[PDB]
């Protein structure tokens, strides 16, 4: 799970 | 052979017209990389690029064919890593399906964003004969993470590269990697922090354990950066990374004036909005080869541009308390007069 946004 | 310039003008307009139709797209390629001492990969202002007009509704396969060709490259061994600005403030390489993406039009892939500047991945040019090809990459199961090394001894940073490496591995699979690319011993005993944005760098604590949970939020383009875990980092005045990028984020360039000289033209000194009236003496002092109780500072008018009260050697404020009067290009600048003996 790496996401997309911060 | 004077109409050969009735042409000058008719693309100075053919082109100005035209203009609309195209988009300026910025690469950057990984040495430029190199140096860098602040956050995030490069300096807007002090990077490079190589510059591309480009046709807004241009086609991507288009876009790797006309790169491939300009810079010397096989349009399959290379990799486009699109520059992302994020909510944090951070500007770091993000992903690019290089042929789903692939079917749209080149202004759309930038999110009409122009200039687009985009990271170029290249394989090694040694690694080149080797039959050397860039390898795959699962956009799901591996992320593309850049390693800088902090040194505290210079307190400057050495970019490290970059790697691909699947999420499930572990950061202890990854320091040898490190000690490596920095010209260190294996099993070198290190410290890890994440750059996540600045002032924010976050230690890195547990290695065991995979980098989708090593790291909040990972994504490709994250930072991790690591230094020696040695004594003598103790010695410095920002021993971790993590004090570097504070003394970073709270950095400011101040002019200093002699209030006797008329006119003075004054030098530049860069200190740092949290330090005190010691350490603004004490580093002006070395500045100039004089002792500290040799200056005498003044505060700020911030109307006329000539020294204000003097400032008692038990001023109890920071820098900051001292600079707030200022604005944009007024350069940040105190007056000081030397002392006798």
């Amino acid at each position: 799970r790496k996401k997309k946004r911060k | 052979r004077l109409q050969e310039e009735k042409r000058i003008e008719a693309q100075k307009r053919k082109e100005r017209q035209e203009a609309h139709l195209y988009m300026q797209v910025q690469i950057v390629a990984e040495d430029q990389f190199c140096g860098h001492q602040g956050n995030d990969m490069y300096d807007e202002e002090k990077v490079k690029y190589t510059v591309f007009k480009v046709l807004k509704n241009s086609s991507l396969a288009e876009f790797v064919q006309s790169l491939s060709q300009t810079m010397g490259f096989p349009q399959d061994q290379i990799r486009l890593w699109p520059m992302q600005a994020r909510s944090n403030g951070t500007k770091r390489p993000a992903m690019l399906d290089n042929e789903a993406d692939g079917n749209k039009t080149m202004i759309e892939l930038s999110d009409n964003e122009n200039p687009w500047t985009i990271f170029l991945e290249t394989v090694d040019p040694e690694l080149a004969a080797s039959g050397a090809t860039l390898p795959k990459f699962d956009k799901d199961h591996d992320v593309m993470l850049f390693l800088k090394m902090y040194d505290p001894k210079t307190r400057s940073l050495n970019y490290c590269g970059h790697i691909y490496t699947p999420i499930s591995c572990k950061i202890r699979d990854l320091l040898p990697v490190m000690c490596d690319r920095a010209g260190f011993i294996q099993d070198t005993s290190l410290i890890l922090y994440e750059e996540v944005k600045p002032n924010l760098t976050e230690r890195i604590q547990d290695y065991d354990v995979s980098l989708d949970k090593a790291l909040d939020e990972l994504m490709d383009g994250d930072i991790i950066v690591f230094q020696k875990d040695d004594p003598e980092n103790d010695n410095s005045e920002l021993p971790t990374a993590k004090e570097y990028f504070r003394d970073l984020y709270h950095r400011v360039d101040v002019i200093f004036c002699d209030k006797t000289i008329p006119n003075d033209p004054g030098f530049v000194v860069t200190l740092s909005n949290r330090m005190n009236y010691f350490q603004v003496a004490k580093t002006v002092a070395q500045r100039l080869n004089t002792d500290p109780m040799l200056l005498q500072f003044f505060k700020s008018q911030g109307y006329r541009d000539g020294p204000g009260n003097p400032l008692r050697h038990n001023y109890e404020g920071t820098l900051r308390d001292l600079l707030q009067f200022f604005k944009p290009r007024q350069p940040k600048k105190l007056y000081y007069q030397q002392l006798k003996m």
